[PDB]
């Protein structure tokens, strides 16, 4: 969902 | 006359010619008491006074060094001459200008490295498949505008430090991506691979042995590996002959300057090579990412072009980048990189279709002024940056230069550089104040009271207390007077309150923040208007209480800037054509229209209306306007070709003009303008 | 102002411990200030880098300190199945120090935590934490609030919900006054920020040696958001608190979002719930708005203001090139609920790369002259780029732009000085605020102690005209009777905790203007023009005045008998230094200037008596409301009397005008000095008419005064004129007074074209033909009742002779056209076609309100009917769009001059090929  | 030159000086030859560029003096013997020794020229050669003593220095310019412009590029790299002359020598009297015209050619077959950056996120696995042969895929599309390539590689991830990376398990250390069940490279800074070569066979080969690895956080180390590849010059390979494309690829937001600290990071990025014999940023585990200010200084040093091919996600985010980075290209990217070719080669022609000029360490005593030829031979005025140009096309900008009063350093010089360009013009400076009589000075002459004052040029410098024409009528001793001229006019004050009335002349006041000059004391430095609590607004030297304003700026405040480059739109007319320029903002003059450069407009007529007359000055050649030279100075469009009737894509302007003949012209306007004109139109 | 820039203290740490990096001020019980100082990079026992923290007391000469001890060994225990992890190495211990009360709270922002449960771990992650101490008790508390004994596992199901393994608590923290402690985490909920605050005293009492993982009952933390703007926006990289909701009860927090919007930066100001009050958007991309935040009522008004930094701010230099500098940016509050617009002041950094505004400390009342004051660091800034702290002294309307202290970095290049600021406590206990900088690259911290500062009151009182055929006085060791007049020089020093060994030189020169032998006046026992009385106030609580006789000098001997003589007091600290820092700071206005003239002219009774008349009249009588009006106020002055003396022209400006120029009719002085001036309450602008002001002289003045914010006031605004002079007997002239009237107008344009204008067609899908109309507010002020009307003939069917699509507002003005428009979701000589032929199809386009200049377009989309282009190819047909325009009214307190109203016609012609 978030991050790389 | 009346002229300045009269009123003023009349004191030494030193002062007269600080007084305005076209006052003389006359140090002869003759016209004893009489004709000021100050005046225009014509008025002391007039009056006698000419026994080839008046001291009258013109400004002059020189062309040191001018070699032509060069015509085909490559062949010998130190022989490629893209700006013409190369150096120049201005002599400059106090307050006065020259002009001086420079020319920047294109020059084709110029030699281009290009170094591709790219992002290898864990996300960038798909791009890295498609990279795959770009090496031989480049190599083709730029062999047929460039002789002499060389392409390089390098890769960044990110810092490799606690956050920003994964540092558990231990095994994550080396697999970051092991808790998704795949192998993957432990992460890494910065990593140049491949040197600039010609050899594009090395480019395939290098990017087939790369992998991706895999961070934390979103925003990856990107302008830490623009810094590096920048300023290894050695390490990366760069050229100094040849054009600096900087591709930077990436699909993610970037870490800007003070990121750091959360890597506890603290140390600013200093702009030094880090970069080792293993090829990887020493510093990217210690030293702060880079501030958008310090890449633009080493990119305009370095004479690299930055070109972001980025996704659709951050377009907006690297466009707004590239605002406040003058000189770089943002190209969309697809998600898996498959343009990233085409996005190379469109941003090449992009960057080689203009001309920008630049001044480094311009002294603070000398202004400039840029008018652009560019195409054609529209001189437009303030602009110093040519748009729309093609491979080998030639632009000339005249530019003076003004000098503020007479400064004492007497050797400056600047260097005037288009961005992105090698070769430069250097203008050397010699300012010229003081005058030859000089020379044949006495310090204690029997003529100025038996030598209690200094002659030269023909006239006595009394020394301090002794005054008057020959130093004999001292200071308080002629308190009484009867000749006297301190009044200007009967019945007004005498030396106008600011000065003593002894010996004739008016002696003026201390001055203090300033200095009261002139016959009557009435002239100073200190009283032009200020516009923002600075004189003159600190762009012009108070003259006699008149604000002369130096070039680049203009108006009584001297705050009106006579720089047009805010006008310039893409459209590549001032202002949009739909107004003009005052003090660099535009004046939407045209009806519906606005915006910073009027080039926003709903409601004005649609492109049929005007481009009808477009087609019709090349296409036809027919009517009018093809006399006027608007199918060339106006119409960008191109002449009759087909009607494809299904270009919807971007910029679908159908238009079903009527010809002369009747005939129903259906063309299409098509962000290169390209006008679709029907073949044939049926009558 | 009054910092001492000389008689610093150095303190030092160990060698690369970065001692310094964040420093307070520690008031221990008895209630000596001593210096906390947080050394990030201190060795601990292991050799590794873990951090420390030194308490430094009050020297004279400083030195080393004492460290304070915290525990820096790397715990673990075994609670059920897991395994709680706590990792110190590099954990940056001393980072963020903040001291309250008799707590000193130490954080380190970049400590691990890691929890083990079989295979499955927990992601070892700066959690960060913060270490609590009592100096006096040696009582030691922990507080760790993000950390966690969830798997990684369940943290990808959740899509990274709440997750704090990153939050980097005690990054920036504050303690609030009534004793709670608020960290910053710009990593928490995955670099999303986060913000923790708990009672430092729940903080002690829950803590457990031993126990890694604890939950404090009273704590609260900040919630997450799926705003694509909050994305790694670094939420609490620096956070203040401080009043800001008009509600002394509650407290308001300043939490700064240096990344906040794609790196735009943000600073919001939230209550004690978190719930957002106001938000202040950054100015530039990068430039880290929000890297620092500080709160201070710098300008008295009682209420904070709130203080921005931007230190990697560039801003546009003249040659249109971007400079990286740093910014300050200063909000002002207003009264009443909070409205924070546009920031009230835009310090910004000189030296490049400088990063001013990197620091922000509050310095209390640094002169105590009744304003805050604020120092602002920079420390990469200074000529040689080692570094500077610059002071703000506040003042009735926020800060002073000048700098009026500017602190040089006393360490070498590199070293940071500025980097951590600290004021507003009396260390040295000299009843004035001192300052401490830290500079972490030197590992020292520079202490900065405030002088006394001594407020000169100088006055000079002299007669207005002198006679010389009025010889009373005897010129000394003679008798040559000569003209003399009394010359008093008052001069008082005022200040607080001032020496009581103080003396002043008064310097008074008579007739400065002309040189020393034009000196006209002379004093008669020296019989020279000036002297240096030595003046020493000592405990001296009133002016000390002193007088002087000063004689004219014989008239035969000097020619001048009209330029006025001018008498100046000088007043400067004695050079007693002899080297050595002057232990006062003068202060006020040191100098004076007075002036007197020889009776010329002015009749048999020798005074001067002039008369003095005046007229008004303004150009420009309408002011519009919102126009930057701009008003001639045209006046003519006649001294009708004897010669007047330093003819002043008085104009009383409203708060709205705003002096511009002054030009007179007379050539030789056709530019008037207007000196502008707030005089009690109202501004004026003070031109002069000629310092002798001749009898029967008429000077005619033209005056540009811009008027601004009329919609504050009433239907009309007034000005205040009169000629005031230095004279005896009728010195000033009658008071004229000018009123402007005020009233509200504003235009509205209203246009529109066919796209394409005209289209052949050659005679269901066909040819498209679209009319967009746009509305333009070019008038003065704002638009209220915005309506629109447009006839489109057709009906949107097969009866319609042109196919009608959505109408699009995009200015967002909805309508209703009267038939339905495109019933099917599908998109399928001239006679003039209006909507009278077919049921006229009318959009009633309403916005309402409409800001001034701004602009909004209705466009409608429509295609020839397929079929009816078929029939009828022989009819040349021109389809006309007829819109009508409206206004309500104007909302202002008087919108006259009816409303905007606007007729216009758009057609596109058909132009039937066949026909
Ligand atoms: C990148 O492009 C520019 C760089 O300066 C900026 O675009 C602007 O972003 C702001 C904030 O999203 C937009 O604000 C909104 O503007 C409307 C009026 O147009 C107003 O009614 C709203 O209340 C709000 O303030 C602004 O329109 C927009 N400007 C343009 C021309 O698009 C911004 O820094 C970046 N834009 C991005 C990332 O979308
Ligand atoms: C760049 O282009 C501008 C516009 O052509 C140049 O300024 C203009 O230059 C001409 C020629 O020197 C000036 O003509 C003059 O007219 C005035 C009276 O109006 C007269 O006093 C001068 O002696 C001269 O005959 C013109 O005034 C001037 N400005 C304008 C507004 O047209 C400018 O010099 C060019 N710069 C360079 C570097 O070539
Ligand atoms: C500065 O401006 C002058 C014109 O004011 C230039 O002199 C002209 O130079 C061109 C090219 O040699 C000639 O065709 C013109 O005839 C010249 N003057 C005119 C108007 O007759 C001058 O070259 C410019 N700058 C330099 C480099 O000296
Ligand atoms: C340069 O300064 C002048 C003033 O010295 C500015 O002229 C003003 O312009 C505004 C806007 O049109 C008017 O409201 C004022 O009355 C003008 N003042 C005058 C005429 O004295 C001018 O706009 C400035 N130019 C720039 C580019 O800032
Ligand atoms: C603004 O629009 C309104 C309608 O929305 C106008 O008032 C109506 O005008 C029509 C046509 O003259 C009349 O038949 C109605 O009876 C009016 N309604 C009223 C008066 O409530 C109005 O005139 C327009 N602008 C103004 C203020 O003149
Ligand atoms: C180059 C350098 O940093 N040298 C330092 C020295 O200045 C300092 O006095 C010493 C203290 O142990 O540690 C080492
Ligand atoms: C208008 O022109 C575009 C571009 O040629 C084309 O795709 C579209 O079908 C045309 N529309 C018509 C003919 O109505
Ligand atoms: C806050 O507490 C004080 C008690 O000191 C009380 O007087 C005040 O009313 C409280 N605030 C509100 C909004 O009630
Ligand atoms: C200043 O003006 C206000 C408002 O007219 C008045 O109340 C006050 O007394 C004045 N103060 C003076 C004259 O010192
Ligand atoms: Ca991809
Ligand atoms: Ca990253
Ligand atoms: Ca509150
Ligand atoms: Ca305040
Ligand atoms: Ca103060
Ligand atoms: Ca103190
Ligand atoms: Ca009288
Ligand atoms: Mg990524």
């Amino acid at each position: 969902g978030r991050g790389d | 006359g009346p002229n300045i030159c009269t009123t003023r000086g009349v004191s030494s030859c030193q002062q007269c010619l600080a007084v305005s560029p076209m006052c003389a003096w006359c140090s002869d013997e003759a016209l004893p008491l009489g004709s000021p020794r100050c005046d225009l020229k014509e008025n002391l050669l007039k009056d006698n006074c000419a026994p080839e003593s008046i001291e009258f220095p013109v400004s002059e310019a020189r062309v040191l060094e001018d070699r032509p412009l060069s015509d085909k590029g490559s062949g010998d790299s130190s022989q490629v001459t893209q700006v013409s002359p190369q150096r120049i020598a201005l002599r400059l009297r106090p307050d006065d200008s020259k002009n001086f015209s420079i020319q920047v050619r294109q020059v084709e077959d110029y030699p281009v490295d290009i170094y591709y950056l790219m992002d290898l996120s864990y996300s960038m696995k798909d791009d890295l498949w498609s990279i795959q042969n770009l090496g031989t895929k480049l190599a083709t599309q730029m062999r047929k505008l460039t002789s002499n390539l060389r392409i390089g590689f390098g890769a960044f991830v990110d810092k490799p430090v606690s956050p920003y990376m994964y540092i558990s398990p231990p095994e994550a250390l080396e697999n970051p991506c092991y808790d998704m069940k795949t192998t993957c490279l432990p992460m890494f800074g910065y990593k140049h691979v491949l040197t600039l070569t010609d050899q594009v066979t090395r480019f395939n080969e290098e990017v087939k042995k790369q992998s991706v690895s895999r961070n934390r956080d979103a925003p990856e180390g990107g302008f830490d590996a623009i810094m590096q590849a920048t300023v290894c010059d050695e390490k990366i390979g760069w050229r100094n002959d040849a054009s600096h494309l900087l591709v930077f690829t990436t699909d993610a937001k970037t870490h800007i300057a003070l990121d750091g600290r959360l890597a506890g990071i603290v140390q600013p990025n200093d702009g030094q090579c880090h970069v080792g014999s293993d090829n990887h940023y020493s510093a990217s585990t210690t030293m702060d990412y880079p501030s958008l200010g310090l890449m633009t200084e080493k990119l305009s040093q370095k004479n690299i072009n930055l070109i972001f091919a980025v996704t659709e996600n951050v377009v907006n985010l690297y466009q707004n980048y590239s605002e406040l980075i003058p000189g770089t290209t943002v190209g969309v990217l697809s998600m898996d990189s498959s343009n990233v070719l085409q996005l190379i080669v469109d941003a090449y022609g992009k960057i080689r279709s203009k001309v920008e000029l630049e001044v480094r360490d311009l002294p603070e005593e000398l202004s400039l002024s840029f008018n652009a030829t560019c195409l054609n031979n529209e001189v437009i005025p303030g602009l110093k940056s040519c748009m729309g140009l093609k491979i080998g096309d030639t632009v000339s900008f005249s530019i003076e230069a003004k000098v503020r009063g007479c400064p004492q350093e007497k050797e400056k010089s600047f260097t005037i550089k288009p961005v992105g360009f090698k070769d430069s013009l250097i203008v050397q400076v010699t300012f010229d104040c003081d005058c030859a009589c000089q020379a044949q000075a006495e310090p204690n002459s029997h003529r100025c009271n038996n030598g209690n004052g200094t002659f030269e040029c023909g006239v006595c410098r009394c020394g301090p207390g002794w005054l008057g024409s020959q130093c004999e009528c001292s200071e308080e001793d002629y308190r009484p007077s009867q000749q006297d001229e301190c009044s200007p006019r009967e019945g007004q004050p005498v030396c106008s309150q600011r000065g003593e009335c002894l010996c004739g002349q008016c002696v003026c006041h201390s001055s203090d923040f300033g200095k009261i000059t002139g016959k009557y004391c009435e002239c100073d430095d200190f009283s032009c208007v200020r516009y923002k609590g600075e004189m003159c607004s600190g762009h012009g030297q108070c003259s006699c209480g008149d604000c002369l304003c130096d070039s680049d700026w203009t108006g009584y405040y001297c705050n009106c800037t006579t720089r047009t480059d805010t006008c310039m739109s893409s459209n590549g007319l001032l202002c949009s054509g739909r107004g003009k320029c005052e003090c660099g903002s535009c004046v939407c003059i045209q009806p519906g229209s606005y915006g910073d450069t009027c080039e926003k407009c709903p409601t004005c007529p649609d492109a049929c209306t005007f481009k009808k007359e477009c087609v019709e000055c090349k296409k036809f050649d027919r009517g009018a306007l093809h006399d006027e030279n608007t199918c060339n100075r106006y119409c960008r469009d191109e002449i009759e070709s087909v009607k494809e009737l299904k270009d919807t894509g971007k910029d679908a302007v159908n238009c079903t003009y009527k010809n002369e003949d009747d005939c129903v012209v259906r063309f299409q306007y098509y962000g290169k303008s390209i006008l679709y004109v029907v073949e044939e139109p049926e009558c | 102002l009054n910092l001492d820039p000389v008689q610093l203290t150095f303190y030092a740490g160990p060698n690369g411990s970065q001692f310094g990096f964040s420093l307070d001020f520690h008031k221990d019980s008895h209630g000596r200030v001593a210096i906390v100082v947080g050394a990030p990079r201190t060795l601990g026992p292991s050799q590794e880098e873990t951090g420390g923290v030194f308490l430094c007391p009050w020297r004279a000469e400083g030195g080393q300190c004492p460290s304070l001890l915290f525990d820096l060994r790397d715990e673990t225990r075994n609670v059920g199945s897991q395994t709680l992890q706590t990792f110190k190495a590099r954990q940056g211990l001393g980072a963020s120090v903040v001291s309250w009360s008799d707590v000193i709270v130490a954080c380190a922002p970049w400590q691990h935590w890691n929890v083990l449960e079989k295979t499955e771990e927990a992601e070892k992650t700066p959690v960060g934490s913060c270490f609590l101490a009592q100096p006096e008790s040696g009582r030691r508390a922990e507080y760790s609030p993000c950390r966690g004994n969830t798997l990684s596992r369940i943290y990808v199901e959740n899509d990274f919900s709440w997750d704090k393994r990153y939050c980097e608590a005690g990054f920036s923290s504050v303690v609030t006054q009534a004793g709670e402690l608020v960290l910053g985490a710009p990593g928490g909920y995955y670099f999303l920020g986060l913000l923790a605050q708990a009672p430092v005293a729940d903080i002690f009492s829950s803590y457990r040696p031993g126990i890694l993982l604890w939950h404090v009952s009273s704590q609260s933390l900040s919630f997450d958001s799926s705003n694509p703007e909050y994305f790694d926006g670094y939420w609490g990289y620096s956070v203040a608190v401080g009043e800001f909701d008009g509600d002394l009860n509650t407290t308001e927090y300043v939490v700064g979002a240096p990344t906040w919007s794609w790196t735009l930066g943000a600073v919001e100001i939230l209550d004690s719930y978190y719930q957002r009050l106001h938000r202040l958007r950054g100015e530039q991309m990068a430039s880290y708005f929000g890297h620092s935040v500080a709160v201070t009522d710098v300008n008295g008004d009682g209420r904070h203001d709130l203080l921005v930094g931007a230190p990697l701010y560039m801003e546009s230099r003249a040659d249109r090139k971007l400079a990286e500098v740093g910014r300050v940016y200063l909000f002002l509050q207003p009264r009443g609920p909070h409205a924070l617009g546009a920031p009230s002041l835009l310090l910004t950094g000189t030296q490049l790369y400088g990063r001013f505004g990197s620091a922000i400390a509050p310095l209390g009342d640094l002169d105590r002259d009744g304003y805050n004051d604020i120092a602002v660091a920079a420390p990469y800034g200074g000529p040689s780029g080692r570094g500077q702290v610059l002071v703000f002294l506040g003042q009735s309307e926020g800060l002073r732009s000048r700098p009026s202290q500017v602190l040089d970095s006393p360490f070498p290049t590199g070293s940071a000085f500025g980097f951590s600021l600290r004021g507003a406590v009396d260390i040295d206990d000299n009843g004035y605020p001192d300052l401490i900088v830290g500079a972490y690259g030197a590992n020292q911290v520079a202490v900065y102690r405030a002088q006394p500062v001594v407020k000169a009151s100088v006055q000079l009182l002299v007669q207005d005209s002198l006679n010389p055929a009025v010889k009373s006085c005897v010129l000394p060791q003679t008798k040559t009777p000569v003209s003399c007049f009394n010359i008093q020089m008052c001069v008082g020093a005022t200040g607080h905790n001032i020496p009581q060994k103080l003396s002043l030189n008064a310097e008074l020169q008579l007739d400065r203007q002309k040189p020393r032998q034009g000196r006209r006046v002379l004093l008669l026992g020296s019989q020279q023009a000036g002297t240096t009385l030595n003046l020493d106030l000592g405990g001296k609580h009133s002016p000390i005045c002193h007088t002087t006789m000063a004689f004219l000098r014989d008239e035969a001997d000097f020619r001048d008998k009209l330029s006025p003589i001018v008498l100046s007091l000088n007043v400067s600290l004695p050079p007693t230094e002899a080297g050595m820092a002057p232990a006062v700071v003068l202060h006020g206005d040191t100098h004076v200037q007075e002036q007197t003239r020889i009776v010329l002219d002015c009749g048999e009774d020798d005074v001067c008596v002039p008369q003095l008349q005046l007229t008004a009249s303004v150009t420009g009588s309408p002011l519009l409301v919102g126009a930057d009006n701009v008003l001639e106020l045209q006046m003519d002055a006649a001294n009708e009397g004897e010669g007047a003396y330093e003819a002043e022209l008085a104009v009383h400006l409203p708060q709205g005008a705003h002096y511009m120029r002054a030009l007179s009719n007379v050539e030789g002085f056709e530019r008037l000095i207007c000196n502008q001036k707030k005089e009690n309450e109202t501004r004026v602008v003070l031109c002069e008419l000629g310092n002798p002001m001749k009898k029967n002289a008429q000077i005619g003045i033209a005056m540009l005064v811009s008027v601004g914010n009329l919609e504050e006031a009433g239907e009309s605004v007034s000005f205040q004129l009169q000629i005031r002079s230095k004279n005896s007997q009728n010195p000033n002239s009658k008071i004229v007074l000018l009123d402007v009237p005020v009233r509200a107008e504003a235009q509205v344009e209203l246009r529109g074209n066919s796209f394409p204008a005209s289209l052949v067609v050659a005679a269901s899908w066909g040819p498209k033909v679209e009319h967009t109309y746009e509305l333009h507010n070019n008038g003065p002020g704002t638009v209220n009742g915005l309506h629109l009307s447009i006839h489109l003939p057709g009906q949107s069917q097969p009866s319609d002779l042109l196919y009608i699509l959505d109408i699009q507002p995009q200015g967002g003005l909805q309508c209703f056209p009267q038939p339905p428009v495109n019933p099917l979701k599908v998109d399928w000589d001239p006679v003039l076609v209006s909507c009278d032929s077919a049921p006229c199809t009318v959009v009633q386009c309403d916005l309402q309100e409409m800001a001034r200049g701004q602009r909004a377009m209705v466009t409608v989309l429509a295609f020839l009917w397929l079929p009816s282009l078929y029939q009828r190819p022989l009819d040349q047909f021109v389809l006309q769009s007829h819109a009508w325009f409206n206004v309500s009214s104007l909302p202002y307190a008087v919108p006259p001059l009816s409303l905007p109203r606007g007729e216009a016609q758009v057609w596109t012609q058909l132009l039937r090929a066949l026909e």
